[PDB]
């Protein structure tokens, strides 16, 4: 997996990290997000589920998105979106309104199996949660 | 396709049913189309063979021209499992083999000797 | 057993041809005849067949629209017609027994007298 | 399938007949057991294929036999060429399967 | 959520010798674990489930749990290996991870 | 489809032996049933293989032999310069309803 | 048709991971068949039937209905609130059906909303809809909905109720009568995208490519059989399949196997199966003749 | 056939022998291996298909089947442009010694029932031509 590079920002300002995957086929796999603090704990930030082109019902015409993540709530509470530019380009990861607190190096892991849903409701699907992180990439430091 | 009531489970047979059964005594068995007649003469199952699709003697050499005279049963499992049709095979049958004819007819009829003694 | 076929043609492109194999040596009742063409230099092709008595034949494809087959049945003699000639057509021209399908059918008879061949020139 | 091979390693005198056994755990499938030479320094020749049938150029002397899981070679006047290791093996749906082997003496 | 306390915080190089690294759950985590080694550079993942070696991990690395402890067995430390490892759960999320365990080799 | 036979024989000398391959598709050569034939230049083909039980009269034992599956083979033991002759694979075809030869073999 | 007609509450409150197969193909668990498939009896160990063939409601057991000799509900409308997968009607060919009011035809709700409804009202095809469905309720069950099973009757105690086609036990018990759901014969089922999740033992059921002809249509049908090489296959062991069939090479018909169909063989009128290659049956008997009518001379 | 000359490894690297099947083109000729360490019987290794996917012995589909010891531990194939068979390791060990021979395969067709699609398929044979078996020796 390959990432952005450093960025350096004042109290307030938001950051865009990006991760592309490094190969040509998707697998429906999740991409999550590891905040590497300083003080050498590790926050899951959070992540999301690139399908392939196979799968979410395309069987019945239109698409079911296996989409909630389980965000995190107790130290993000919102502020970080997460989203694929598509289902074969980057994932961002929006870090807005940021503080100096939230220096870290943040790079992404790619899961090692298809994350497998819990629920479906409606026209979405709620993920379980994702399974052992695997692929590691290098990750970007991010001051601010 | 005729059904044979065997031990209690049907199963699928050629074997003529009496129901289907029209007769000559004269060593011949003559049937709804679709079946072949079984004889078991005393006790051997011998089944017939066919002369044409509704008729049946004992050896298929054409013989010569009321209670039933046949002791027919639906025994035999006749022609069910024939051996392999080749593809070569049956285009030779339909081609050489295989004749419908009217010429044949009256070339046939020009020649009758008329000693019709029958 | 014997099939004889009859001359040899010259002809100009466009033109008609005809070959026919008259046989003796047999009944001619009980096999069927059949045609095949020989480019020289070339693979054996098969054209089509018939049957002696019914008069029943059949085609190869490739000259359905070609060719067409008879038999003289009193002069034992089998006659095929090329209605014209495209230069591809060029070759020797053979008539065969199609022996009978072993008669026990076991494993075929495939064609064991040939006649001559006949020359095709376009 | 364990094929067990063990009429024990005979030894016998030229002239008298052989009788090699061969054991299977289950049944043989129809008929897939095989018998094998090996005359020592060279790769082992086919005998018989099938339980009985016999491989050309096998003197009449090797005759197979068997069914279900009773197997045996036997060589009649058996000669002095003939005191080699001797393989029943098999060649059956699942796998193919080789005994023990064992060896004329005299 | 789930905390996972992680223990000892520090152990030390006790070179060629055995060593163990435990976290405890406050919740019953099913066999679904996974233990992960940070050598100065970014992580990367030893354990797969609670006990299942990842391709790549030498035969050094085993473990076992179930319930709320888990441990992550390290033996034969003839190489100094150094990293921070750390325990990491998959049962009810958002995931988390425990502090960390320091191992000086 | 046409039957698939080399162009040339391996030959060699007298008291050698070859073998002329033929292979097809299961629509024709494979089933049926595979003829062979001899053809010397200047005259019309003959018998060899699938023709009364594999052995025609007049044909030594010298031409013989037959595959499995889609394939077919003339073997010929003994290349007396008296057998050098093209030799042809001939099979019915069920797609076409007719005979198909293959290119033909020269020995 | 629209997605938003296709109902989707899905609830795992138990057994983790059975939803799995809704969204991802090839996701199927297979697991436990063993057991459960233990108390699905052959055609062959049900009475004898015999006298006329009548109907009755076929009020099943709730248990997961993975057995041919399963006797299916009688439908009525299902609520879409109970409803995870898609839902599979089955005329010889499997069609998708949508949710709809009990009134107004669709309802693009994904089935989250109330009074959205599967109407599910058959009658045997030969006048329209179906022979019956099946889907994958709120909680990972399957269920079924269908037409009245054949009451076949028999001597004994253990008769059967058949909702397929029945032929040794019953010659009348034909699919186009007997037929409820995707059961053809006792050992065959209609094939679909989702067949390994609503009835996700039906692992190894080799795949045939067969037509079926209902009254005045053709159906195009992916069949799913049960079948063992070396399994035994003798005249008793082979149902009757209703089939138009779809020819192999020049001689043989496609069958499904360890069946037959009715039609006779071109030249003789007969039925004529192979031995050992279970799956075909020939449409060219081999002996022949010629007809004797056209030589009847006065 | 006829086989390559003796070989001699340490452990690791890789070992080729390889068989030429010689007399005849490769119209339907099967081949295979069986080992035999030094005092003991014969081990079956596997066997190769040199022909189309028809015939995969009964499962249908790959062209390799091998004994329960080799089951991706060695490699067995077929150059059908060089009418040559193959065995090789790709780490050879020193347990992997003895006489390797290699022979040709005489499959058995299909027999009992069987669906149509499989009707060209072919069961396990046995070895009628063998070759003269090659030693391989491996040490530190
Ligand atoms: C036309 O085709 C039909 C099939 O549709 C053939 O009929 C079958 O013929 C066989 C052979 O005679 C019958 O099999 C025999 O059944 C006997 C009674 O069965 C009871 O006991 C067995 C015990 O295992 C139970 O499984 C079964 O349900 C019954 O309760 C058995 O006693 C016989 O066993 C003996 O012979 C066999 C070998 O045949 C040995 O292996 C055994 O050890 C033992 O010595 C045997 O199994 C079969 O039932 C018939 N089926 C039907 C439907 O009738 C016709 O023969 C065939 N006709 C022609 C002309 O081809
Ligand atoms: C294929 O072969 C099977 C045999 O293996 C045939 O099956 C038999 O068919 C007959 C005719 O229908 C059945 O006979 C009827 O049985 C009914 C059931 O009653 C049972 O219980 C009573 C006691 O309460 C017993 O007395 C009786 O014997 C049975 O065990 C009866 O109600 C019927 O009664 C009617 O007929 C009788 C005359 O027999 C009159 O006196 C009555 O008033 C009334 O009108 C009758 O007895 C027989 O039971 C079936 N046997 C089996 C084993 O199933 C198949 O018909 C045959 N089929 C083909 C080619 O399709
Ligand atoms: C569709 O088709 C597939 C096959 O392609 C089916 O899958 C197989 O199903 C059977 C039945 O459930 C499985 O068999 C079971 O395996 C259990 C564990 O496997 C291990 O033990 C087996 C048996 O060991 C003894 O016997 C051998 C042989 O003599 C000796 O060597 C041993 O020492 C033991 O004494 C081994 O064969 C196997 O390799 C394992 O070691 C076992 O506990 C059960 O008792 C039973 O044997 C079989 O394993 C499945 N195959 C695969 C590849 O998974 C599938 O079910 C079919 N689908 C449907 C719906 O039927
Ligand atoms: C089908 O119809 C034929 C008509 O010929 C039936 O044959 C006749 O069957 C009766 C009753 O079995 C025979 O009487 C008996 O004959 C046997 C010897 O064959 C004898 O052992 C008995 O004691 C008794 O006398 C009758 O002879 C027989 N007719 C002929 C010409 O043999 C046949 O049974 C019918 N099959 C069925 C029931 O479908
Ligand atoms: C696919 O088809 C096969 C073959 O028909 C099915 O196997 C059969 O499964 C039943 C159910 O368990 C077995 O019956 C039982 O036998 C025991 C005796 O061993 C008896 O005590 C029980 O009361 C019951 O009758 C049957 O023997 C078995 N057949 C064979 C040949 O093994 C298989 O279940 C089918 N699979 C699916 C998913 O439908
Ligand atoms: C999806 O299908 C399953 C399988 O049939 C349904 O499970 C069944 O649910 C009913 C209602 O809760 C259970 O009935 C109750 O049983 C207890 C037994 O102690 C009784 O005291 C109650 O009065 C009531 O009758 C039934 O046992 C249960 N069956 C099985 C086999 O689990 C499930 O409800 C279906 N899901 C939906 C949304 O409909
Ligand atoms: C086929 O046709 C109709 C329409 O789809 C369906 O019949 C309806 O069934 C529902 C129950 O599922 C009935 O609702 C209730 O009926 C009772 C009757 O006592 C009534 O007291 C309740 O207040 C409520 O209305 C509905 O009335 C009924 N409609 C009619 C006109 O029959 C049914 O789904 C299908 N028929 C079947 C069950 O095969
Ligand atoms: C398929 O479903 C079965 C349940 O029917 C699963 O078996 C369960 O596995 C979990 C694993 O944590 C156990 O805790 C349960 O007790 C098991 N239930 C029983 C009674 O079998 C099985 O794991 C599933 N397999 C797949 C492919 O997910
Ligand atoms: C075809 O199936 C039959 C069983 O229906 C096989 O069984 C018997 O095999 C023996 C072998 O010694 C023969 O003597 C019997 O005549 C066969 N039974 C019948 C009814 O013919 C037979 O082997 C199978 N054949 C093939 C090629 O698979
Ligand atoms: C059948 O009849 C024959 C001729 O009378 C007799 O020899 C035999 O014992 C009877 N039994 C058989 C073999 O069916
Ligand atoms: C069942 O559905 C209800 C209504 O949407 C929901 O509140 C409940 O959590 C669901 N149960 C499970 C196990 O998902
Ligand atoms: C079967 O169920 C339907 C439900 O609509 C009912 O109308 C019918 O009377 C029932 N039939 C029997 C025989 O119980
Ligand atoms: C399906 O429902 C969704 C609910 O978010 C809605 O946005 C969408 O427009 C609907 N699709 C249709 C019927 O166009
Ligand atoms: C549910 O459907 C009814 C029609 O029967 C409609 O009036 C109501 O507004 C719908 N409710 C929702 C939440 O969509
Ligand atoms: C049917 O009758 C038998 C006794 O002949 C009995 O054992 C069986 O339990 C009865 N029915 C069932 C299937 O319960």
């Amino acid at each position: 997996l390959v990432q952005s590079g450093a960025e350096v920002k004042k109290p307030g300002s938001s950051v865009r990290v990006s991760c592309k995957a490094s190969g040509d086929t998707f697998k429906t796999h999740a991409i999550s997000w590891v905040r590497q603090a300083p003080g050498q704990g590790l926050e899951w930030v959070g992540g999301t589920v690139r399908q392939a082109p196979g799968d979410g019902l395309e069987l019945l015409g239109g698409f079911v998105p296996i989409l909630a993540p389980a965000n995190d709530a107790q130290k993000f509470q919102g502020r970080v979106t997460i989203t694929a530019d598509g289902s074969t380009g980057p994932v961002y990861m929006d870090l807005s309104t940021l503080t100096s607190e939230d220096t870290a190096m943040y790079y992404c892991v790619t899961s090692l199996s298809e994350p497998i849903p819990r629920s479906c409701r409606g026209g979405r699907c709620y993920s379980g949660p994702f399974d052992a992180f695997g692929v590691w990439g290098q990750g970007t430091l991010v001051t601010v | 396709y005729q059904v044979r009531n065997s031990t209690g489970l049907y199963h699928v047979t050629n074997d003529c049913p009496n129901s289907s059964i029209v007769y000559e005594t004269a060593d011949a068995i003559l049937h709804t189309p679709g079946c072949v007649p079984c004889v078991r003469e005393g006790n051997a199952s011998r089944c017939w063979v066919p002369m044409t699709p509704t008729v049946a003697t004992r050896d298929g050499k054409l013989p010569a021209t009321s209670p039933r005279r046949h002791w027919t049963t639906q025994d035999c499992n006749c022609s069910i499992y024939p051996g392999h049709v080749t593809g070569h095979r049956m285009a030779w049958d339909m081609m050489m083999n295989w004749s419908p004819t009217t010429a044949l007819v009256v070339a046939q009829l020009l020649r009758i000797p008329q000693a019709i003694l029958d | 057993v014997q099939f004889v076929q009859s001359g040899a043609e010259v002809k100009k492109p466009g033109a008609s041809v005809k070959v026919s194999c008259k046989a003796s040596g047999y009944t001619f009742t009980r096999h069927a005849i059949h045609w095949v063409r020989q480019a020289p230099g070339q693979r054996l092709e098969w054209m089509g067949w018939i049957n002696p008595g019914n008069g029943n034949a059949k085609y190869s494809q490739k000259f359905q629209g070609r060719v067409t087959i008879t038999r003289d049945t009193p002069a034992s003699t089998v006659y095929m017609e090329l209605s014209s000639l495209r230069s591809e057509d060029m070759g020797v021209y053979y008539c065969a027994r199609d022996g009978g399908y072993s008669h026990d059918y076991s494993y075929f008879y495939g064609l064991d007298v040939w006649g001559p061949g006949t020359t095709v020139i376009v | 399938l364990t094929l067990t091979q063990s009429p024990g390693t005979l030894s016998l005198s030229p002239g008298e007949r052989a009788t090699l056994s061969c054991r299977a755990s289950q049944s043989v499938s129809n008929n897939y057991l095989a018998w094998y030479q090996q005359k020592p320094g060279q790769a082992p020749r086919l005998l018989i294929y099938g339980a009985s049938s016999r491989a050309t150029g096998i003197p009449d002397r090797f005759s197979g036999s068997g069914s279900g899981t009773g197997f045996t070679l036997i060589i009649s006047r058996l000669e002095p060429e003939d005191f080699a290791v001797y393989y029943c093996q098999q060649y059956g749906s699942s796998s193919i399967t080789f005994g023990q082997g064992t060896r004329l003496e005299i | 959520e789930i905390m996972l306390t992680q223990s000892p915080v520090t152990l030390s190089v006790s070179p060629g010798e055995r060593a163990t690294l435990s976290c405890r759950a406050s919740q019953s985590i099913g066999t679904n674990l996974a233990w992960y080694q940070k050598p100065g550079q970014a992580p990367r993942l030893l354990i797969h489930g609670a006990s299942t070696r990842a391709t790549g991990v030498p035969v050094s690395f085993s473990g076992s749990g179930s319930g709320t402890e888990f441990t992550l067995t390290i033996s034969s430390l003839q190489s100094e290996d150094f990293a921070v490892y750390y325990c990491q759960q998959y049962n009810n999320w958002p995931l988390t991870f425990g502090g960390g365990t320091k191992v000086e080799i | 489809s046409v039957l698939t036979q080399p162009p040339s024989a391996a030959s060699g000398t007298p008291g050698q032996r070859v073998t002329i391959s033929c292979s097809g598709s299961s629509s024709n050569i494979g089933g049926n049933f595979v003829d062979w034939y001899q053809q010397f230049p200047g005259t019309a083909p003959k018998l060899l293989i699938y023709t009364n039980d594999q052995r025609p009269s007049g044909v030594p034992a010298r031409f013989s032999g037959s595959k499995s599956g889609t394939s077919a083979s003339l073997a010929i033991s003994g290349l007396r310069s008296e057998d050098e002759a093209d030799y042809y694979c001939a099979a019915w075809d069920d797609i076409v309803n007719g005979w198909v030869f293959g290119g033909g073999t020269k020995l | 048709w629209h997605i938003n007609r296709t109902a989707l509450n899905c609830n795992t409150s138990l057994e983790t991971g059975w939803i799995a197969g809704l969204i991802y193909l090839n996701k199927f668990n297979s697991s436990g068949c063993p057991e459960r498939m233990a108390s699905c009896r052959p055609l062959a160990d049900f009475a004898q039937g015999w006298g006329p063939i009548s109907y009755a409601n076929g009020s099943g057991p709730d248990h997961r209905p993975y057995c041919w000799h399963y006797p299916p509900k009688p439908c009525g409308i299902v609520s879409a609130k109970s409803v995870c997968g898609p839902v599979y009607c089955f005329t010889p060919s499997p069609v998708v059906v949508g949710t709809t009011n009990k009134l107004g035809a669709p309802t693009y709700s994904w089935g989250e909303n109330e009074t959205d409804v599967f109407v599910l009202n058959n009658t045997r095809p030969p006048l329209g809809n179906w022979f019956g469905c099946t889907w994958m309720n709120s909680t990972g069950f399957t269920k079924v909905c269908g037409a009245p099973p054949c009451a076949i009757g028999g001597v004994g105690n253990n008769t059967l109720h058949c909702p397929t086609d029945c032929f040794r036990k019953h010659p009348e018990a034909t699919y186009s009568r007997c037929g409820s759901g995707p059961w053809i014969t006792p050992r065959c089922l209609v094939d679909y995208p989702y067949r390994l999740w609503h009835y996700p033992c039906t692992i190894n059921y080799t795949r045939f490519k067969v037509r079926m002809y209902i009254g005045g249509v053709e159906h195009r049908l992916d069949a799913a059989c049960n079948w063992t090489r070396g399994e035994r296959c003798d005249l008793e062991d082979r149902d009757r399949s209703e089939l138009s069939p779809l020819l192999l090479s020049t001689t043989q018909w496609q069958v499904l196997p360890c069946s037959f169909t009715t039609l006779p063989a071109l030249s003789t009128g007969l039925i004529h199966l192979h031995q050992n290659i279970v799956d075909v049956q020939y449409l060219y008997g081999v002996g022949s003749s010629i007809v004797s009518w056209a030589i009847k001379w006065e």
